[PDB]
DNA sequence: GCATCCGTGAGTCGAGGGTAATAAGCAGGGATTCGCCCGGGTGTCAACTCTTTTTTT
DNA sequence: AAAAAAAGAGTTGACACCCGGGCGAATCCCTGCTATAATGGGAGCTGTCACGGATGC
């Protein structure tokens, strides 16, 4: 739950080790893809990974 | 305060004309020193044998004297290649001259 | 916020290495670039955006290209929009949630449905 | 994009038919003369070696 | 693609046609490399227009 | 295959560490100019 | 990660006397130069 | 016509990964910058009227 | 054989709100002024040749 992979954990090449997530500023963005995501009426995230 | 049409009108002026800007929100009345500057920023548009006189080239020019006082004149000899004469040469400058370092 | 204040930067010819090749101009990662992968992404939903436009009856899919910049560079908000269109306020919200009802669907919005995952 | 990062089985007979004719350049680190670089005909074997 | 300039108080020598194995500048009017240095670096007078 | 790129230059980074590419060596691009190959030398170094 | 230092070889500070076998002069000959290079300090040469 | 002194060169692909030191003080006046708040243009909804394709008679 | 309405359009008021532009206030940058006597500086090769050229009498 904080984060971090259990001891003993079997990973793969390319997974996710250490979950962190970082303040992203606010970007223009294309207007095809603003379109589908009010299609889907999922919103936008305010951090990148 | 107020911030009313002729409250800028006036601001302007005064500070267009010429006054110092800590007295400008006293003379207006009610507006304090940071709103004027506010205001201004954002709105924008923001005894020897010659005088002091006959003093030629190649002569002395050691002072002799007060020159605030009432006779203030200089030597005024044969003085060239060098701006004092050669009886306070070797007094004005440093006697003994023995210096030297590294180069 | 006194620390941390990142006082005379690193120069960018100091040799990583021992040696005097292998400086630290080239171990930096350039982030403004875009890759291509990411522009050919990009062309296969401008594509798709076009063909799944195609259902849609000429007067809801006018409004949905005038209120998103689909085809044209310069966006035009509900009113802009309402002065050129009959409906001046009102409905034009009404034609935009009909033609997103219409797109919603799992026939008509198949393949357009993996770019957002 | 997404099919072949999971690495499905499927994507293993689209990868031997589009290497059918396709050459591939081969060449050594201290090339001396021309024929350091010689192309060939990729085949598909297991293993990590060339 | 955009460049800018520096504007100079005073007139500066190019160090490519000064130190340069054959010197440019001294090859024009008869001139040693030798007393080009000492008038670039203000150490002696130039006369002109006798 | 498409990794990160220089940042003054342009160009694909070096070195296993984050994707890197096999440098083209000027010595290997002799090998292309003795055989009569000019369009895969042509672009090998301007659209690659 | 520890980090060990190796030692280092250099020339002894003492005197040498060293000469060219006849090389870089006009003719054949020797030139015999000798050395008082110290451990800190400025080099000396009398090289003939 | 020779003797003495100052520039260029040194293969090529690969590994390896980050760095580091000095340190006056305070008084005047302006330009800058962060919090709150009214506000007018943008959205999101209750809720009143013509048209018409049938589905019922 | 006839004949009117849930949608489909079309609006009409009724909020909810969301960055923008001012009003403040709180706080940064510049610049100058300090009164015992301060008076020329610290690395760096020097363990490659060889060529090819630039100065001098
Ligand atoms: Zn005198």
């Amino acid at each position: 739950e904080a984060g971090i992979v259990a001891i003993g954990a079997e990973v793969q090449p390319g997974d996710i080790l250490v979950g962190k997530v970082t303040p992203k500023g606010e970007s223009p963005m294309t207007p095809e893809e603003k379109l589908l995501r009010a299609i889907f009426g999922e919103k936008a995230s305010d951090v990148r990974d | 305060m107020s911030w009313t049409d002729e409250r800028v009108s006036t601001l302007k002026k005064l500070w267009l004309d010429g006054l110092s800007a800590s007295q400008i929100a006293k003379q207006l009345g009610g507006v304090t020193r940071n709103a004027v500057i506010g205001k201004v920023h954002r709105l924008g548009l923001s005894p020897g044998s010659a005088t002091v006189l006959t003093l030629g080239a190649h002569m002395c020019k050691w002072p002799i004297g007060d020159p605030s006082s009432e006779g203030f004149t200089f030597c005024g000899r044969r003085s060239s290649e060098g701006p004092y004469c050669v009886e306070h040469a070797r007094v004005a400058y440093q006697p003994q001259q023995t210096k030297k370092k590294s180069g | 916020k006194v620390l941390k204040i990142a006082k005379e930067p690193i120069s960018l010819e100091t040799p990583i290495g021992d040696e005097e090749d292998s400086h630290l101009g080239d171990f930096i990662e350039d982030k403004n670039a875009i890759l291509p992968i990411d522009a050919a992404i990009q062309s296969n939903l401008r594509e798709t955006t076009t063909r799944v436009l195609a259902s849609l009856t000429p007067r809801e899919e006018r409004v949905l290209r005038m209120r998103f910049g689909i085809g044209m560079n310069t966006d035009h908000t509900l009113e802009e929009v309402g002065q050129q269109f009959s409906v001046t306020r009102e409905r034009i919200r009404q034609i935009e949630a009909k033609a997103l009802r219409k797109l919603k669907h799992p026939s008509r919005s198949r393949k357009l449905r993996s770019f957002l995952d | 994009k997404r099919m072949v990062e999971r690495e499905q089985p499927q994507v293993w007979d689209i990868l031997e038919e589009v290497i059918r004719e396709h050459p591939v350049l081969l060449n050594r680190a201290p090339t001396l003369h021309r024929l350091g670089i010689q192309a060939f005909e990729p085949k598909l074997i297991e293993g990590k070696a060339i | 693609e955009r460049m800018g300039h520096i504007e100079l108080a005073s007139p500066v020598a190019h160090i490519w046609f000064l130190k340069s194995l054959p010197s440019r500048i001294a090859m024009m009017l008869d001139m040693p490399l030798k007393d080009i240095e000492r008038v670039l670096y203000f150490e002696y007078y130039i006369v002109t227009e006798p | 295959s498409i990794g990160p790129y220089s940042l003054v230059t342009q160009q694909p980074l070096g070195g296993k560490a984050q994707f890197g590419g096999q440098r083209f060596g000027e010595m290997e691009v002799w090998a292309l100019e003795a055989y009569g190959a000019a369009y895969t030398l042509q672009e090998m170094l301007t659209v690659k | 990660t520890e980090r060990v230092i190796v030692s280092q070889m250099h020339r002894s500070p003492g005197v040498f006397f060293d000469h060219d076998k006849g090389k870089t002069h006009a003719s054949g000959k020797l030139l015999f130069a000798a050395r008082v290079i110290p451990y800190r300090g400025s080099w000396l040469d009398f090289e003939f």
